């Protein structure tokens, strides 16, 4: 969850 | 409706926090026969001291002889300490912070979500504690501290179900 | 066959097993 939210802020 | 989930999840977790609480705090787990004060009566025997019952003398309590095999000396030091029903507490402390500032400092919306970890893992947390301690005390009946820290588990398991619920609604409501 | 303090654990392990799987099978967004 944290990387896929980290990744969605590109 | 929001208000209401959200009521009932905060005194879910006042009650679950309460109830581990006084579990881990009072002294009647087991009711088992042993020995009130030494240098065989009916006990209150709790998770820290063991007071005694029906006996010629009551009402006293001396700290249990913990460490009266590295592999049964581990299961000893975690059953010594109870790091297990106080690291329930502790998470389920920090839940109930997560809850409260849900509503302040609102629109974070990862905040529900942290609340319902905290309340899913301190009941994991008190799952294990009550195998540890069952395995430690390897007629024995079990008294009502101990069904008051199951209660807390189910409690506690409860009000993250709803934690998460809510947290989903709010990103459902986001995305629309 | 089994004690009173299995069975009563296997309850506890059911709930949080189940509980376990809702929460990791649908809490992040993304898989929506």
């Amino acid at each position: 969850f944290c990387y896929k939210s980290r990744a969605e802020a590109k | 409706d929001r208000g209401v989930q959200m009521l009932l999840t905060t005194v879910g977790a006042f009650a679950a926090f309460s109830l581990m609480t006084i579990a881990v705090g009072t002294d009647y787990w087991l009711y088992s026969r042993g020995v009130c004060k030494t240098k065989e009566v009916m006990t209150h025997s709790g998770l820290w001291r063991t007071c005694c019952l029906e006996g010629n003398f009551k009402g006293l309590c001396k700290q249990i002889d913990h460490f009266p095999d590295t592999a049964e000396y581990f299961l000893r030091a975690v059953r010594a300490s109870s790091i297990f029903p106080i690291l329930s507490v502790i998470l389920l402390f920090m839940g109930g912070l997560c809850i409260a500032a849900s509503e302040f400092y609102k629109t974070r919306h990862n905040i529900i979500l942290s609340a319902g970890i905290f309340f899913v893992s301190a009941g994991l947390s008190n799952i294990i504690g009550i195998i540890v301690y069952i395995s430690a005390n390897a007629s024995y009946s079990y008294g009502w501290s101990f069904y008051f820290g199951a209660l807390s588990f189910i409690i506690a398991e409860m009000v993250g179900v709803l934690a998460v619920h809510m947290f989903i609604d709010r990103h459902k409501q986001l995305r629309a | 066959p089994l004690a009173y303090e299995i069975w009563m654990c296997i309850v506890f392990a059911y709930i949080g097993v189940s509980v376990v799987l809702f929460l990791v099978s649908r809490f992040s967004p993304y898989e929506w």
